[PDB]
């Protein structure tokens, strides 16, 4: 009942939206699982580990820059554009949204939202391997061996970069191999930023979970917290306390109007 | 601290 949402949603005063990969998909986001999503002969299961980052990091860096060279055709939906309009304008108000996003691609800040946190990370960020500095990348592209590489096609043959040629670390002092600072298969989530999403969802009056479930990680590892405090929750996506069925990019902005 | 999809 989209009546009774936005009866809850005029009067929420401290909205969070969780948002998964349904909403990156809509804007046509790769991300290699599953069925025949395969970038050259591989999926994302083998190549987003820190285990083959030590043994192939010219393949691995191949991947990423792929991924982050082909954000710049991938746009932003009505589902970003719409969240972060509703955070600008109740912002105005004296209101707060703020997104938790599992996505890496940036779309949210594409869009214009400001307070965003990433728990899995950004394709446009770095991380050193050697002093840990995280830093904003959005270079095209990140270093200059990697030019015209990333081909997604079975044939293509590695460029077998070798690694002091792959993105290093700017300070002058240190040159260690920037890895991206993206959470991998095996790796745990930044703890800081599980303390602020906490506190974010324990001042929250109204919860919305887009493009993924309450029921699943990482919805799960909180909605019970606000469940618990009797606090409305509202999931939109295409699957079986309000459920709105469809594309986030069609249902989202008529409910956040 | 939380593993990615709980490792599974
Ligand atoms: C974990 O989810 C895998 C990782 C990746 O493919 O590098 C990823 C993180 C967040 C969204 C999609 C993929
Ligand atoms: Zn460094």
């Amino acid at each position: 009942d989209l009546t009774a949402f936005r009866e809850h949603f005029a009067k929420a005063k401290h909205i969070a939206i969780i948002t998964g990969a349904g909403v990156s998909a809509e804007s046509g986001v790769p991300t290699f699982r599953g069925p025949g999503g395969f970038w050259r002969k591989w999926q994302a299961q083998d190549l987003a580990t820190p285990e083959a980052f030590s043994r192939d990091p010219s393949l691995v860096w191949e991947f990423y820059h792929y991924r982050r060279e082909v954000m710049r055709s991938k746009m932003p939906n009505p589902a970003h554009l719409a969240i972060a309009e509703c955070e600008a304008r109740l912002g105005q108000q004296g209101r707060s949204v703020v997104i938790i996003t599992q996505n890496i691609d940036e779309l949210h800040h594409r869009a214009g939202s400001k307070h965003v946190y990433e728990i899995h990370g950004s394709l446009f960020k770095t991380r050193c391997m050697s002093c840990g500095e995280v830093k904003a990348n959005h270079k095209s592209p990140i270093c200059p061996a990697l030019d015209g590489k990333g081909a997604p096609d079975p044939n293509t043959k590695e460029a077998r970069i070798p690694v002091e040629l792959l993105p290093r670390c700017e300070r002058k002092s240190c040159n260690g191999l920037l890895r991206p600072h993206v959470v991998w298969f095996g790796e745990t989530l930044d703890s800081d930023i599980l303390t602020a999403v906490e506190r974010e969802l324990e001042k929250c009056d109204l919860c919305l979970v887009v493009g993924t479930s309450s029921i699943v990680y990482p919805a799960a590892m909180f909605a019970p917290q606000v469940a618990s405090r009797g606090v409305p929750v509202a999931e939109f996506n295409m699957e079986c306390k309000y459920h709105f069925e469809g594309p986030c990019g069609s249902t989202l902005p008529p409910a956040l109007e | 601290g939380v593993l990615k999809e709980y490792g599974v």
